RNA sequence: CACGGACCAAGGAGUCUAACGUCUAUGCGAGUGUUUGGGUGUAAAACCCAUACGCGUAAUGAAAGUGAACGUAGGUUGGGG
RNA sequence: GUCGAAUUUGGGUAUAGGGGCGAAAGACUAAUCGAACCAUCUAGUAGCUGGUUCCUGCCGAAGUUUCCCUCAGGAUAGCAGAAGCUCGUAUCAGUUUUAUGAGGUAAAGCGAAUGAUUAGAGGUUCCGGGGUCGAAAUGACCUUGACCUAUUCUCAAACUUU
RNA sequence: AGAACUGGCGAUGCGGGAUGAACCGAACGUAGAGUUAAGGUGCCGGAAUACACGCUCAUCAGACACCACAAAAGGUGUUAG
RNA sequence: GUGAUUUCUGCCCAGUGCUCUGAAUGUCAAAGUGAAGAAAUUCAACCAAGCGCGGGUAAACGGCGGGAGUAACUAUGACU
RNA sequence: UUGACAUUGUGAAGAGACAUAGAGGGCUACCUUUAUAGUUUC
RNA sequence: GAAGACAUUGUCAGGUGGGGAGUUUGGCUGGGGCGGCACAUCUGUUAAACGAUAACGCAGAUGUCCUAAGGGGGGCUCAUGGAGAACAGAAAUCUCCAGUAGAACAAAAGGGUAAAAGCCCCCUUGAUUUUGAUUUUCAGUGUGAAUACAAACCAUGAAAGUGUGGCCUAUCGAUCCUUUAGUCCCUCGGAAUUUGAGGCUAGAGGUGCCAGAAAAGUUACCACAGGGAUAACUGGCUUGUGGCAGUCAAGCGUUCAUAGCGACAUUGCUUUUUGAUUCUUCGAUGUCGGCUCUUCCUAUCAUACCGAAGCAGAAUUCGGUAA
RNA sequence: CGCGGGGUGGAGCAGCCUGGUAGCUCGUCGGGCUCAUAACCCGAAGGUCGUCGGUUCAAAUCCGGCCCCCGCAACCA
């Protein structure tokens, strides 16, 4: 879809508590780390013998994901999140639809 | 002319190899039946070319 | 014209255990439970016993924690006696 | 059929179970082979089949809901019994009456909307197609097509005023 | 084959439909008397070869719901319009 | 693999295999090396075999199909 | 099958990178670079 | 003697690895397979005027799309018909009259909507934040969707008010894990500090068999527990189809409907075709055909006796009693 | 999925690294050549250089994102 590059939501910053500007950026998950209890438990569980020990998911059915608009307040830097409806093509770059022009 | 339990080449509604009979060096005992490690095959056309 | 049964005798299949729910009966009651163990014995019984210990009397929070009366322990309504 | 040899056979010996041996049939390996036999694990597991033992009395069902790799199974609600508990004729009822609502089925309707559908009648084309009089005309005449008006015959589960 | 409402069989005998899980009647402790249901009353077979008005003769008659089949089309057969 | 003798064994290495050069800003493990760190650690370059790339091979496993234009009756196509 | 470490010691040539010096290009960073009193891998 | 600190031997790591090992290889279903999705869903109808309600019943639709097609406000009125204007005609643009929606409002369809919910212009993010209640499906669980509120921060408009996504009914996702935002709080339990980690509240990564295992074939070498809950014989219900038979009479038959035929229709019968079904039988009723032998039926090929002819005779055709 | 490359007339390859005018082969046409036919030569057209943006005196080219394809490796919801 198409969303602006600036967005004005109610803020929760314990000093703002009002409408302040925010900066929108489509959310990327983030590099998975070790040293989280799930990974370390997985490593010991995989090690040795026994083959695979946890399921691996093969019957994928969906073709989209949910685009996450994470917001950054320009006054107090308190970052917030919102979730969108499923879509195929999303892009932050905002160009506005014109109706007078032809197709 | 065998049964699949008895040989790689056995089985099938017709007498045939099914897969390539040219077998690799790294093949294991049980898989090495046929033309071991062949560089070429067919009919010997040409000289030794050694 | 679905299955078992030719006949007879004898055997033959919802039990025991650890932990539990409801109901019931019994005792004592903010307590409760002698029998791990100790004493004793007519001796695997019967009888007696401390310290402990579990459950209840306090719960709510992941937690660090905090912790049960404004009042005749409230008002209104219905209530057996 | 073969019958002087890829011949027949005794004794010895070697080869042991996912192993042997196989001129190849999954054949043979002690009447056992597409994985021998013996004991043990082992009362192996079965949503499936079969059976499941004395009498009388009282009560008395279900094949239906939702979820489940769910469809010969379970869980769950319901139907049933038992124990009762608090009260003592009432905040009751597979019923009627009165008053007030709701509904779009049966019927009905198409000279009402939508859709379908029979027949002619009357009109208009600067603007349908043709034949006649015309060099042509927004000239005229006859016919066919649609168009309009007032009618006419027959209809609808996904049409309808009522 | 699949549904709706209700009643049933399953789980249920008894009288009746000859016979039958489902129809009709009626639901059941052990007996006696009386009266009935549905069905019946020539004989089998308990009960009128009852009474009354008509119709039908069939050289394949007809004879009681569920239910155990018969149609279009025809007949100076016969009856009534 | 085929199955005496006789005779002949045609075309196809794209695919699956097999096998060879390694002339490599391709990929790539453990170790080892460097940077940041207070360390656990993170990052980065580098890097064997193998794969990938490029040759050979069908008496390896196998495969041997369409379409268009054409010859002076048509039809058909030696030709393209 | 391939690599690494250990078994596992004793030396020279060529190549690769660091700390002493250095001619030519950008007070003082680097390349064409060359012998090391020294450290390092093929 | 050869090789030589390389082989070899030991451990770890990457590739290869049906030689071998273990395992898996949906469901519904007029039997299974193929097909399809009736599996998660949505509109109209079946549906029998509350609700509910089945079929692999009927016509379809969904895994999306939209920074506006979301929110607020203002102005205007649509489709179409008629009459007119240079090029300009049936379709360009312009004017008027008529015009209850006969247009449009993303898609499927049904409701709804006209000084709007339609078309154009202006401003903005109310598609925001905090947790509760409630409707639907229902177990009065979850999920999705929605309703009306309460406490903040705003948008628009003069203001009243409206605004918690899309005019409504579909448009979607638990546990564990990982990861992000927030709280910068609790814990790391002999005492401290700092990284690291674990906790707390709200999101994301997804299970389409959609209340959500991690999963390829073959068996004609086969096995077991069962099923007549389920197919392939017979039998039973049915008779489309098969076969046979009627009624009517436009016509053929030179002429003439009916000697013999007979269109368009229509009414039946049979169970000697094949279907449809799934009642019996899967702790088994021996599934082709022929041979042999008996008996039964009539819808009669011959033989008996007859009726009719487009029957001169001959031959033949139609029909009756007759197995 | 982590890294990496490619997209140029109707079809197929050079030109990318060089930042400076887009070349060649087949196809189409016209002209030339031969007394003709064929063949052979020459010229016209043919690639928004996949799309958008940035950098530069200047971008098909270098870089970022997107569409498609390809290579190795990886993958506990
Ligand atoms: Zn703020």
């Amino acid at each position: 879809v198409n969303v602006p590059k600036t967005r004005k939501t109610y803020c929760k910053g314990k000093t703002c508590r009002k409408h302040t500007q925010h900066k929108v950026t489509q959310y990327k998950a983030g590099k998975a780390s070790l040293f989280a209890q799930g990974k370390r438990r997985y490593d010991r569980k995989q090690s040795g013998f026994g083959g695979q020990t946890k399921p691996v998911f093969h019957k994928k059915a969906k073709t989209t994901k949910k685009v996450v608009l994470r917001l950054e307040c320009v006054k107090c830097k308190t970052r917030a999140q919102l979730t969108l409806k499923r879509c195929k093509h999303f892009e932050l770059g905002g160009e506005k639809k014109q109706k007078g022009q032809a197709l | 002319a065998m049964n699949p339990v008895d040989h790689p080449h056995g089985g099938g509604n017709h007498q045939h190899i099914g897969k390539a009979s040219t077998i690799s060096r790294g093949a294991v005992s049980g898989q090495k039946a046929g033309l071991i490690a062949a560089r070429r095959t067919g009919l010997l056309r040409g000289s030794q070319k050694t």
